[PDB]
């Protein structure tokens, strides 16, 4: 375990001569050795001597057996030694009794678990575009424009890979509100916005929601809610000049604070006592400090509206499986579930439906535009039908809400699929009850 | 002495299924992982799956994944292997193996079965 | 890796007009554009123009205007360039090249030159 | 239109010498709309150097630029026998033009 | 996944020849590769393990080497029943892969 | 020192049956029932017998982990 | 492992690789000191209404 | 003090409390030793 080799151990005599003995017994730790080291395969040593055959020994044999990750119940006796165990995973009484936490279950019906139906098969669907994103003509632009006039531009009708972006080594900041960067690849958006401009570094820190000061106030501004990533990189080598690069500029002053994604180019103020023009000009250099060097600054805002996504990551469609519990993603809709036709009649704006229960129960197919219905796989409770462990070890197991076609002495009840019990056509007092005028009692069987 | 034999390959049409089995004896099945790998005529060995000796853990090859799964029984000393949407691209002689690993399966012998031809057309 | 194939030479007489084809491979086609250039014998490069392999839109020198045009086959993934009126001093090598000079998508200066160029294709005029 | 004069016309250099090639714009070009091309005796030119501060994919990393105003700088750090070329310098601040050409030879 | 090439696809060799076969990984496997021998008709046999790992019951004209993600395999001295198609695996990670093959003919 | 050293036999299996239990921490309990999640052998499972002497000792993969019992005198 | 209680000598039958015991409440009602390697038991002093 | 050294290239990342020192890449186009020294 993590690089630790743990031995226990136990020493006993038998009475068998050729076999293991049937009872119980614990052994106890031995050693643990910080050893640090795979094993994955391993061999007994023996002793050998020289005899008149050539190289040989006495009787010698072993058992070999492998462990396997198990819940057990353990009894603890007065003394603290362990003196009984239940392997819960050996048959349907072992359960109940692990579930009653009790070597000893008294006649009767129990719940002890529920089953669930599992996906056998995985499909992914997107719309068929076929256009890659424009994303290194805006990062890859000769001049970015001034942060009292920012640049937009939308993105759409495209594949986007994020990945060339995050892992990108050019950014000094690449920091995502409402979405994790490494997910953006298995999500698909209406629309993508990329907002541009130079500021210094030190404003920065301005490019974010809730933020106030110079920029964030006067320049450029994102709402509370915003959902997107906020990428910047240092350009003294670029945009920065001797003498200063004065063709850069920001609002210094105004009257009022901006709306999210507002811009305001106005030039009113001539200039005199308690009289100055709006805008300042920024002196970049290519000897200024850190902080006071040139960055360039993309903003990436997500769109969602009730339409066919245009911008998706990287997509690997399917085929469309009907009938059969299946995994699948429609345009980043994932959910587990059984598809097939819709008897809904949709009208040509509808894309997918909803339930009071907040869940989509269907959408149409991006490609064919059908519309698919979407249940859950089958699942219910699981009961096991006992006499006393003090009369017999013999149990029946009823599923519940299920038909006995669904599941893999079987007979289907109103209560569920009820299998190890044998049907009569007699007539006895009810002794445990399973529901719709069934009973079931030990007469053995 | 050691045997795997496969079995249960046969013709199907595109987007069918097939289910294939490997019967295994001489040998303490149960206690070692398992692999499928397929062979084309006239081309080099695909591999598909691998299964550990519990039944636990699935592997797959992307060019399954998704399609095909593995499974065994080791009370029957039995490998499975359960193909849907099948492909024309699936066609292929599917072999049943004990592949000698010192990372994962832990086997320290390498043993291969007959092999059954799958057609899909 | 990236290709552009164009045609083989041509021969033609004054007043004429040459189509030069631009095959190309190995790229998305719509993520770059398609330059063209030419060589007189022992001469230097002269800029033709470029077309955008996104929405169609053209840019040329101004020397060639109204003598050059160019269009674009999304299906055969392959850009054109033809020049009219034909005269003698338009015996040259013509090239196409995939360019991130200029966005096929905004029309604006990319920070890149002409690269992935194409074998070049001999026009003589007489 | 932005005109390039480039600078000398011919180097004359032994193998294993390095070389330095200028060009000038009639016009003052940012550097991140400037770019060098390599051409061969009887083939397509190719993209050496773009924005004057990286170099294009295949280029080994003996060639190198800088420049700034009107005065861009074309380097070879050590000329190979496949070095012996035509260069041009380009750009594409306005419009989009080509400089005349330089020869490095034996 | 890692990918395994093999050099060259085929060649041909005389009895008594030296025959070599060359395997690259895309990716360091250490020492983790087995070298499968297959003709026509037949299961893959096992020749060696761990790269250079020689399986009992292997003639001794047999070897194996490299390591990282380059790989050797050499037939000392060529024979008659030697004439197969040579497959280079890389178990280090899940999914495992095998080479394209590198085929000895007959001269 | 290392000797040259012939088949191996064919296969043999017996039942575990609830065997191969251990003490999963070494925290003192009493007079309690506790769960544990851990690995173990599972009850009633096949377990391989093997013979040195009826002649060699293969080696075995370690999977998750090994239960092993040896009954002799010598 | 600090606490506040009486200490007394054990009754309990520690094996030797154990170093305290738990009750249900997930609290230690023996501990083996680290010098003597005897076994104390641990209770709580007295309370009431 | 280019004595110094760190990886900069990897397939895959690493687990906690893992190292790992192989020096695997000859160097070209796409392929590069998997250190770097520092400044
Ligand atoms: C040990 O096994 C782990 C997988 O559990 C693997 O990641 C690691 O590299 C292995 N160590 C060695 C030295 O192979
Ligand atoms: C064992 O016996 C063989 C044959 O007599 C002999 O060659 C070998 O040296 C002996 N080894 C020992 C330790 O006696
Ligand atoms: C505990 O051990 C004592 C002997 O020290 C013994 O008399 C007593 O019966 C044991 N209790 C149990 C439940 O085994
Ligand atoms: C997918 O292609 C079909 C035609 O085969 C077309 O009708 C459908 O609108 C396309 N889907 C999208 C999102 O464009
Ligand atoms: C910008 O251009 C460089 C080549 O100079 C390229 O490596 C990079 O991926 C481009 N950025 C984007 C977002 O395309
Ligand atoms: C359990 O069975 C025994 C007979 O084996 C009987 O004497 C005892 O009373 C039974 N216990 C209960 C609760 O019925
Ligand atoms: C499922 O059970 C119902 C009765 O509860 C029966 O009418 C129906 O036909 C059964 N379905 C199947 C497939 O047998
Ligand atoms: C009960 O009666 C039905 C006919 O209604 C018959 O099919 C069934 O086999 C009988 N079962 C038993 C145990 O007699
Ligand atoms: C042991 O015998 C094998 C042949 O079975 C031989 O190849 C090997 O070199 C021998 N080892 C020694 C130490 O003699
Ligand atoms: C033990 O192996 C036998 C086959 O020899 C099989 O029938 C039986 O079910 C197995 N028992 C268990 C618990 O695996």
């Amino acid at each position: 375990i993590d690089g630790y080799f743990k031995i226990y151990s136990k020493h006993t005599p038998i009475n068998l001569v050729r076999d293991l003995p049937q009872g119980f017994s614990a052994l106890e730790p031995l050693v643990d050795l910080p050893i640090g080291i795979n094993i994955t395969r391993f061999q007994t040593l023996l002793a050998l001597h020289n005899s008149s055959s050539g190289w040989t020994a006495g009787a010698a044999a072993y058992y070999v057996g492998y462990l396997q990750p198990r819940t057990f119940l353990l009894k603890y006796n007065e003394n603290g030694t362990i003196t009984d165990a239940v392997d819960c995973a050996l048959d349907p009484l072992s359960e109940t009794k692990c579930t009653l936490k009790s070597f000893t279950v008294e006649k009767g019906i129990y719940q002890t678990s529920n089953f669930r139906v599992q996906p056998t098969e995985s499909i992914v669907r997107f719309p068929n575009i076929t256009n890659l994103c424009p994303f290194g003509e805006v990062f890859n632009a000769t001049r970015f424009a001034s942060v009292y006039a920012w640049n937009r531009k939308r993105i759409s009708n495209c594949v986007a890979d994020y990945s060339v972006l995050y892992n990108s080594a050019s950014f000094s900041t690449f920091k995502c509100y409402g979405v994790c960067p490494t997910k953006l690849n298995d999500l698909c958006f209406t629309n993508v916005y990329a907002d541009s401009f130079v500021i210094r570094g030190d404003e920065v820190r301005q490019i974010a929601p809730g933020q106030t000061g110079k920029i964030a106030d006067y320049n450029y501004k994102l709402p509370d809610d915003f959902t997107g990533c906020v990428i910047a990189w240092n350009s003294n080598n670029l945009d920065s000049k001797v003498g200063g690069n004065y063709n850069y500029q920001y609002r210094l002053f105004r009257k009022s604070n901006l709306k999210p994604f507002e811009r305001d180019i106005s030039t009113e103020i001539v200039e005199g006592f308690n009289c100055y023009s709006p805008l300042q000009s920024y002196g970049f250099q290519p000897t200024n400090g850190v902080g006071y060097q040139p960055y360039r600054v993309v903003v990436l805002s997500f769109e969602l509206l009730h339409a066919p996504a245009t911008v998706c990551g990287p997509k690997k469609s399917t085929n469309l499986v009907k009938n059969k519990c299946v995994n699948f993603n429609f345009n980043g809709l994932t959910g587990t579930g059984v598809l097939t036709e819709s008897n809904k009649k949709f009208l040509p704006f509808q894309q997918f439906g909803r339930d009071i229960a907040d869940t989509t129960d269907a959408v149409r197919d991006p490609q064919t535009l059908e519309i698919l219905d979407i249940t859950p796989c089958s699942f219910g409770g699981v009961s096991v039908i006992t006499p006393g462990t003090n009369t017999s070890n013999q149990v029946a197991v009823l599923y519940q809400g299920v038909n006995c076609t669904e599941v893999p002495n079987v007979f289907q009840t109103r209560a569920g699929c009820l299998i190890g019990a044998e049907h009569v056509n007699n007539s006895y007092e009810c002794d445990i009850p399973i529901g719709a005028g069934i009973c079931a009692s030990y007469q053995q069987s | 002495e050691v045997q795997l034999v496969e079995s249960g390959g046969g013709v199907v049409q595109p987007g069918g299924s097939l289910r294939l089995s490997c019967a295994a004896s001489g040998f303490t099945f149960n206690s070692y992982g398992m692999h499928w790998v397929r062979q084309a005529p006239g081309k080099g060995l695909e591999w598909v799956a691998f299964i550990r000796y519990d039944g636990g853990n699935k592997y797959y090859a992307d060019s399954v994944k998704g399609r095909f799964t593995i499974s065994r029984d080791n009370s029957k000393n039995t490998l499975y292997l359960q193909m849907k949407s099948l492909r024309a691209e699936d066609t292929a002689v599917y072999y049943c193996a004990n592949l000698k690993d010192s990372r994962y399966s832990g086997s320290y012998y390498d043993y291969w079965g007959q092999g059954t031809l799958v057609t899909v057309s | 890796q990236v290709q552009l194939v164009q045609s083989g030479a041509e021969v033609k007489k004054p007043g004429a007009s040459v189509k030069v084809s631009c095959k190309a491979s190995g790229y998305p086609f719509t993520s770059y554009g398609i330059s063209w250039v030419r060589q007189a014998p022992g001469q230097g490069l002269e800029w033709m123009g470029w077309i955008s392999t996104y929405n169609g839109n053209t840019n040329y020198a101004q020397k060639f205007q109204g003598r050059v045009t160019m269009t674009t086959d999304t299906s055969t993934t392959t850009g054109y360039m033809e020049l009219r009126r034909l005269r003698s001093d338009d015996t040259a090598v013509y090239y196409c090249a995939r360019d991130y000079t200029r966005g096929a998508w905004f029309g604006e200066s990319l920070i890149g030159g002409f690269d992935n160029w194409g074998q070049g294709t001999l026009v003589t005029v007489s | 239109e932005i005109v390039l004069t480039q600078s000398p016309g011919t180097l004359s250099l032994s193998p294993g010498e390095r070389a330095t090639l200028s060009c000038r714009a009639s016009q003052t070009v940012s550097s991140t709309s400037l770019a060098w091309y390599q051409q061969k005796p009887g083939q397509a030119p190719r993209l050496l150097i773009y924005g004057a501060s990286s170099r294009a994919t295949g280029i080994p990393d003996r060639f190198s630029g800088s420049g700034s105003g009107t005065d861009f700088t074309l380097t070879i750090s050590r000329l190979e026998p496949e070095d012996f070329a035509v260069y041009y310098c380009q750009q594409h601040d306005t419009s989009l033009t080509f400089g005349g050409g330089t020869k490095v030879e034996i | 996944v890692i990918w395994m090439t093999q050099s060259p696809s085929s060649l041909s060799a005389s009895v008594g020849d030296r025959v070599t076969i060359t395997c690259q990984a895309s990716q360091d496997i250490r020492f983790y590769l087995n070298w499968y021998q297959q003709k026509p008709g037949k299961a893959p046999k096992l020749l060696i393990s761990d790269a250079s790992n020689m399986e009992t019951g292997v003639p001794s004209r047999f070897s194996g080497s490299g390591s990282g993600t380059d790989f050797t395999f050499t037939i000392s001295s060529l024979q008659p029943e030697d004439i197969a198609t040579y497959y280079c695996q890389q178990y280090d990670n899940l999914p495992f892969t095998f080479g394209p093959g590198t085929k000895v003919d007959f001269k | 020192q290392c000797v040259n050293l012939r088949t191996q036999l064919p296969p043999a299996y017996t039942n575990s049956f609830t065997r191969g239990v251990y003490y999963p921490d070494k925290v003192f309990r009493s007079s309690v029932l506790h769960s544990t999640q851990d690995l173990f052998l599972p009850f009633f499972s096949n377990v391989t017998w093997f013979h040195a002497i009826h002649f060699d000792n293969p080696v075995l993969p370690f999977n998750d982990g090994v239960y092993f019992a040896s009954t002799e005198k010598s």
